[PDB]
């Protein structure tokens, strides 16, 4: 009933009253407590006594203008009170997104216009508030973005963001385009899908422009003037509503292609969108609305949205602020980078480096390769192009800035190095030999190298304090990772230059200290062994591929297997047993190894070689090899699917918790992070760290119901998941 | 478990065709009318004042088919307005669950006669028109994995191995017998032509019917759920759940899965004393009926535990039947249920089924039962099984002995 | 030959047509709430030996269509095999829904049945499914459709009931649903709706209006008499009626029943599965019985099921303690009590649909429920159970005390 929180019993106002002598009043949302509006306690109270002087004086109120203070004009939600939400407090969640749309629903429905003046980003609650406006003008400027994030987040547009894209834009339309992935928009496209109405070019138009639409609105259109088109007594919600035979033909198609599209994970968030968003075209809008709370708060209190708002805010949050960066270096520009090697990776290092703007020096043995190294990004501007995201004059300076050659002379004012050849050290030590006198003398060695440790590959150069780990991930130009690795004789001086490298690059950076396997490729190798074991303990291919799905992953295991080559999987095997037996122990192999020297046996390693646990023909996949079922005796093992799902996760978690131990990783943000963005570590479980704190089986929640399923795990499959002491009390 | 249950009368209408067909002019009320006329036309001195309740089954009942269509064929035929007239919804099973409700009844000792059968007007009324929430409501549908009745069927086929051969030789099977019954006259007596208000014929066959089907003619169909499964997704949500499955093989067209009609039929069941009162003959007698289920996304296998469920309570066994009769909704249901109880071949479906003659989800249950009364009495045989799979997962099952 | 016994009877609160606290709530989720009441009361019960569950629903579409029982049973997660059926016959949908069960029960093919109905009016109005009966012409015109409160009224001219005759039972029915309530005798039976976060929706029968006086009831106007003279339907009952001059209106939405959502569910089952699974029984079905009287008056339907389920068990009026019928109308109640001479004190002793609402579907297995509960506090023996129904219909039930 009330637009405050409390019917009873100090915070910061946050909100500035301007009444001019139009009648036109103008809010103006700055919050002294920090840098970005954001729906706190502080802004729902302010709101509140804002709302209710525009009640108490509409006789002489006009219109409303809602803009802001800050470089953006509101941030969204206070996610560090939302991630402290505990399911006993479902009631006070669910208060709080009322109280905070009763205010925007007596905004929207004052008789009056209002317009949003969007200086800057809205996002989230920010966005919800404009939508609740009645016309919304944006500042066409750097940085500005607008959407409802709150999906990435493990959440949902709690404060009207459903119920008001819904009927705006229909069930379909607004879940598709807007809430389902939460996607960012330029003022630019949010003009153009129907989210802001008008542009400006500067943020001095915005307010001027917001009360001269008020005042031609209010001449122009007197009887329609601040009602918005729902609530209006004719109002035909686009496609339909659920009632409608055109929408009920294809409405059930709706949860089925989701699940579809998320392959059966869970990851709760998008179902709910879904279900409000259908639930409320069902109902009038101020139902329609509480049913999108009751949805909000089920997520809040939920442990999927903890892992995500950890991960996706909090952890990468500590990472772009130079949280794994070293202290106090100055920044060294690039002038040339140079490539060594023309394969799909170092093909890939050389788009996304032109992409960012470098010239770039692609280097092969012969020009013939370095040419087909070039025409990975022609491939690559051609369907950018074709799709529409970029110029023929700006694609023409890209492809311009790659400089395919064979001679190591054209190395010559390279002032940063990017090596990305075969695995191997000597090789490796010969590529680096050739080129460390020709490039600059402050120019950084970096080495695009999966397992093979930097303090040795450091040997094969003079200069040790330049030589650095910059490990990328294949496709390089839409994995959005760097692991940068440090070696021992490797300076602090280095790690800054590379982690400004993987910013103007557009990726994120995470520091890993010098060890055979770094991080992702040591963890990643614990998924697709747990795999290659339930096939040779007797497990149908078809159900551990389900099972890599349904547990997240954006590949399965075993046609990840076949693009990471099983030969490169059996060298790996040998230099680990060589460690052992080189210091007199007795080497335990994975089980998976004879699986791996199985199908190298019967000649099938890999899509490299055209056969694995796939069939490739013209070089599409095919569908599993049919000799498997008979090689592996498929069927004579029938775990249940949650067994399996839970052996891949829990191999990488505990991976993941020794690489901590051992001082490999520094943070679980970077553990998070990199395992998230590096080797595609099921996002809903906000990274292989946070899995352990943040399980929810049958069986609890928590790091003591962690332990417990891994215990359970560990006396059915193997001691391999027996939890390290760090975990245990 | 008292009074035994007789059926009296059993007669249905011809099924007309959705793709310009005969009874698209035909309200499905006027079916039901029609069927009621026929039954006073061969019992011209039955007191209708001992008929209790009208008991019709229905899947879409909405429009045409809303607002209790049984009781209003009883004010419509100028049935005693003590009749009743209920409208029950239990899938493509609800033809026959009205025939056991009706039987059940009469068991009970608490009703004495009952009209009981189904309408399904499905070119005027198509399915799904009711919509629902298992479909329509996204929290019900994601958790209960729905998927389309035609995709457990291939699913069936994939698993079982049923080649795309396989179901068109019994697609194939199934016209044929479905001709030699029509052309030895075995339904003369109960198909009942439907008539207009003067009289003028308006069907009198079952125009679904293709009697020169070929086997090459159905290798040439296309499947008809390519694109239902591909463009909706359920494909990948129902190998979500048989997650051992790799590739389901869409093997059912439009040649090999029931047709979709219009039609009514219409079951008259008492008990001895309400037929020897009103001098009627019985015909036969329901031993047992059962209702079971299974996997709700394979949909289709609900047949094989109701089937087994009714023979245990009648205290029989498959060898003690002489006639199977199960709806044939799609090829791959039939031969599932054929190789799960080893059902001899010349035993089933002997007068052809839904892929000839159609599938008018809410009669089809009592059109069939009809169909083994009519011949049991022909062959001078004793029992008859009859079953049909239900959406959902379910199973009916009912076991008539011939008197 | 095997008596059915009914093991639990349940329901929840009746929430409002405008403004209700049900309105956001799906018909599907007020079944499956009452399922997972059950398994609370009897979390040892195995849910394989449930065969059938049966709902009554009066407008099976939209968030009520594609059989809603079956989709109750899969998405309560309820074993694939406890089937699933709706069944509609107008307003004594639950009832029969009941009497189904129970003749199921003693066919002796089912073991344990679960049933009851469901109807959420204010998501899907009355009169959404369509029907020949009211949207044929060529039937329409010869059945004589008439609504069901022009017969009420109608009832009230030919019996002589004055409109401080039906305001009079209206004020008494919210009284006695008042001192029902505060009484705490629904406290076990009506189970509060809840929200998939816990939160509380609704726990009580908002329709009520305990504080209503007979100059209250005096104000409102008739609420029919604008159905009357829009669509003639005034003209068309005296063609049939023809000895009555004029129609008195004198129903209004004071003394004619609530346009609610709610949902029943009934346990019923044999003595052998109840002993198996280890349920008490609280009541027997005694008997059943289905009858109707004229189609146009439409309302009369309780008087000739009601004397054919005494003669049926063998008893009479003087026999049964407890009389409930659905309060659709107060005239309807006050013709049954007038042609059975039904004594006051026990009919619909805990208030009715005037107080309480009338939620189609719903409604017969509600007041069964209610009906078994007050025989178990009073300590009395028997019950007689009727609603009036549309087209001219009447159900009747009796149950006895265990
Ligand atoms: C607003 C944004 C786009 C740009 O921010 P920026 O200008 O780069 O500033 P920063 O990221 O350094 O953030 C600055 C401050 O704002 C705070 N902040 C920003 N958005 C916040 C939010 N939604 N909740 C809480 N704090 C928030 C930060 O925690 C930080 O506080 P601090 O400086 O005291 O540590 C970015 O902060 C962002 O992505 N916000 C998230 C919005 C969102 O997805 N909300 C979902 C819930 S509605
Ligand atoms: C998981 C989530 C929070 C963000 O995950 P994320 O951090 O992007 O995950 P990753 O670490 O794998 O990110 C690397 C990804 O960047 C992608 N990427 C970067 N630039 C890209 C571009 N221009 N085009 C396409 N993909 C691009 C890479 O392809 C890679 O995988 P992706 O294509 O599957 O996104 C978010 O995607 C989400 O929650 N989505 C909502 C649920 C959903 O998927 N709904 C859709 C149903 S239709
Ligand atoms: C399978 C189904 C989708 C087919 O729909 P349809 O394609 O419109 O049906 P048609 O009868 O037109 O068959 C398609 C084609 O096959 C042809 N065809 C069908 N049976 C044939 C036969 N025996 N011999 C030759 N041709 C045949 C038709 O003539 C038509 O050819 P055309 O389209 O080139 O003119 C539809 O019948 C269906 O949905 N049935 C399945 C059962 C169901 O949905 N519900 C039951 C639930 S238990
Ligand atoms: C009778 C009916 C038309 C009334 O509908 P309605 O006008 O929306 O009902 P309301 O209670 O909202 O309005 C009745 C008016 O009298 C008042 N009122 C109702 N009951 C009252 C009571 N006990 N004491 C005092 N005032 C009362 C209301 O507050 C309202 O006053 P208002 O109009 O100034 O707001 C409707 O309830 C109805 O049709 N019910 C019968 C069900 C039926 O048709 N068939 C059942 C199948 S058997
Ligand atoms: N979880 C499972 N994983 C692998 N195969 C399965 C699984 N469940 C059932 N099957 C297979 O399904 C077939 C029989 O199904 P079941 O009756 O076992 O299924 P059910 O477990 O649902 O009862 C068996 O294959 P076959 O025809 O080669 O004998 C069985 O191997």
């Amino acid at each position: 009933s009330s637009h405050h929180h409390h019917h009873h019993s100090m915070p910061d106002n946050t909100i500035q009253w301007d009444k001019d002598a139009d009648g036109i009043v103008t809010l103006t949302m700055d919050d002294p407590s920090g840098s970005t509006n954001v729906m706190n306690e502080a802004y729902i109270e302010s709101m509140g006594k804002a709302v209710d002087r525009l009640v108490a004086e509409k006789d002489s109120i006009t219109g409303v203008v809602v803009a802001s203070a800050k470089k953006t004009f509101f941030a969204g939600g206070d996610v560090k009170t939302m991630i402290q939400a505990r399911p006993e407090d479902a009631g006070d969640v669910f208060n709080t997104v009322e109280t905070i749309k009763r205010q925007l629903r007596t905004l929207e429905t004052l008789g009056k216009p209002v317009v949003a003046a969007i200086n800057g980003a809205a996002l989230g609650g920010g966005l919800e508030i404009a939508l609740a406006c009645h016309h919304r003008i944006a500042a066409d400027v750097k940085g500005s973005q607008l959407g409802l994030p709150e999906v990435t987040l493990g959440l949902l547009p709690g404060g009207g963001g459903v119920t008001r894209t819904v009927r705006m834009f229909g069930i379909q339309n607004a879940f598709v385009s807007v809430l389902a992935q939460g996607t960012r928009f330029k003022p630019a496209k949010a003009k153009e899908i129907g989210l802001v109405d008008e542009l400006v070019a500067t943020v001095e138009e915005l307010v001027p422009a917001a009360k001269a639409w008020i005042k031609e609105e209010l001449k122009a259109n007197p009887d329609g003037a601040g009602v918005q088109p729902w609530d209006k007594k004719g109002y035909k919600m686009p496609g339909g509503t659920p009632s409608s035979p055109g929408l009920a033909a294809i409405l059930p198609s709706f949860p089925s292609n989701l699940r579809k599209q998320l392959k059966g994970a869970p990851m709760p968030a998008p179902r709910a969108i879904l279900a409000a968003a259908v639930e409320g075209a069902q109902v009038d809008f101020d139902t329609a609305s509480r049913i999108e709370s009751r949805y909000f708060a089920s997520l809040v209190t939920g442990q999927v949205a903890k892992n995500m708002m950890q991960a996706f805010f909090f952890d990468l949050q500590a990472i772009n602020a130079g949280g794994s960066r070293p202290e106090g270096i100055g920044k060294t520009p690039i002038k040339r980078i140079g490539v060594l090697g023309a394969g799909m990776m170092g093909a890939g290092i050389a788009y996304v480096s032109a992409k960012a703007g470098y010239e770039v020096v692609l280097k092969d043995v012969s020009l013939e390769a370095a040419a087909k190294g070039k025409g990975y990004s022609e491939k690559l501007e051609a369907k950018a192009l074709e799709r529409g995201r970029t110029t023929q004059e700006r694609s023409d300076a890209l492809l311009a800035r790659i400089t395919p050659t064979a001679d190591a002379a054209d190395f010559k004012g390279v002032d940063f190095v990017i090596e990305a050849v075969f695995e191997n050290q000597e090789l490796k030590h010969k590529v680096f030999g050739e080129i460390e006198d020709i490039v600059e003398p402050n120019a950084i060695l970096g080495s695009n190298t999966s397992t093979l440790p930097i303090t040795g590959l450091a040997t094969g150069v003079k200069r040790q304090e330049d030589f650095i780990g910059i490990h990328f991930f294949s496709p390089v130009d839409k994995m959005p990772l760097v692991e940068i690795i440090k070696g021992e004789k490797t300076s602090d001086e280095a790690l800054a230059r590379v982690f400004d490298y993987t910013l103007a690059i557009g990726k994120t950076p995470i520091v890993v200290n010098d060890s055979r396997g770094f991080f992702t490729s040591r963890v990643i190798g614990t998924f697709v062994n747990e795999a290659l074991a339930m096939l040779g303990e007797g497990v149908e291919p078809a159900s551990i591929e389900q099972a890599g799905s349904q547990a997240g992953y954006p590949a399965p295991p075993l046609q990840l297997s076949d693009e990471l080559n099983l030969e490169l999987m059996h060298k790996i095997a040998v230099a680990t047993r060589k460690g052992v037996e080189d210091a007199g122990g007795t080497y335990q192999p994975h089980p998976a190894e004879a699986v791996v020297e199985k199908m190298i046996e019967l000649g099938r390693s890999g899509r490299l070689k055209g056969a694995g646990f796939y069939e490739y023909a013209d070089g599409k996949r095919s569908g599993l090899w049919p000799g498997l079922r008979e090689t592996f005796k498929s069927g004579s093992s029938q775990p249940p699917l949650q067994d399996m799902i839970d052996r891949m996760l829990f191999a990488e978690a505990l991976e993941t918790q020794k690489c901590l131990d051992e001082g490999v990783l520094t943070s679980t943000a970077d553990a998070n992070i990199g395992s998230i963005m590096g080797i595609g570590f099921p996002p809903w479980t906000g990274g292989s760290a946070q899995f352990i704190v943040g399980y929810s089986g049958p069986a609890g929640t928590g790091k003591a119901a962690f332990v417990a399923r891994a215990r359970e795990l560990a006396a059915a499959y193997g001691d391999r998941f027996l939890p390290p002491e760090s975990l245990l009390s | 478990m008292s009074e035994e249950a007789f059926i009296y009368e059993a007669i249905r209408t011809p099924r007309g065709k959705q793709k310009n067909g005969s009874l698209h002019e035909v309200k499905p009320l006027s079916l039901v009318v029609g069927l009621i006329d026929e039954l006073r036309k061969r019992h011209p001195d039955l007191d209708e004042n001992l008929i209790s309740d009208v008991i019709l089954g229905c899947v879409s009942p909405v429009g045409d088919q809303g607002g209790d269509i049984a009781r209003a064929a009883v004010l419509a035929s100028g049935m005693p307005v003590t009749s009743g007239g209920v409208q029950l919804n239990r899938f493509c099973a609800s033809g026959l669950e009205a025939v056991n409700t009706a039987a059940q009844k009469v068991r009970s000792g608490w009703d004495d006669l009952v009209l009981a059968g189904g309408v399904e007007s499905m070119s005027r009324v198509p399915m799904g028109s009711d919509g629902g929430a298992m479909g329509l409501d996204p929290a019900t549908n994601y958790d209960v994995m729905f998927v389309p009745q035609s995709i457990g069927a291939d699913l069936i086929a994939t698993i079982e191995g049923f080649s795309r051969e396989d179901v068109d030789a019994y697609a194939l099977r199934s016209q044929q017998k479905a001709a030699e019954a029509w052309s030895g006259g075995y339904f003369a007596k109960s198909v009942v032509p439907v008539r207009d208000q003067n009289g003028l014929l308006i069907l009198d066959h079952d125009e679904h019917m293709r009697p020169d089907t070929t086997k090459e003619g159905l290798a040439k169909l296309k499947p008809a759920f390519e694109g239902l499964a591909a463009l909706g997704g359920f494909d990948d949500v129902a190998l979500q759940k048989y997650h051992w499955v790799e590739k389901i093989n869409h093997v059912h067209t439009g040649g090999n899965s029931s047709g979709i009609v219009d039609g009514a039929a219409l079951v008259m069941i008492g008990s001895a004393a309400a037929g020897k009162l009103q001098g009627l003959t019985p015909r036969a007698r329901i031993v047992a009926t059962a209702t079971s289920g299974a996997d709700p996304v394979i949909m289709l296998t609900g047949p094989t535990p109701a089937t087994r469920k009714v023979l245990d309570r009648a205290g029989l066994t498959v060898d003690d039947i002489d006639l199977f009769e199960l709806n044939e909704a799609f090829a791959s249901v039939v031969l599932k249920f054929q190789k799960d109880l080893n059902i001899p071949d010349e035993k089933l479906n002997v007068n052809g089924g839904a892929i000839a003659m159609g599938h008018p989800l809410g009669a089809t249950g009592a059109m069939i039962l009809g169909t083994m009364v009519d011949e049991l009495e022909r062959r001078n045989a004793r029992r008859a099984l009859i079953t049909l799979c239900i959406g959902g997962g379910m199973g009916v099952a009912t076991i008539i002995e011939r008197v």
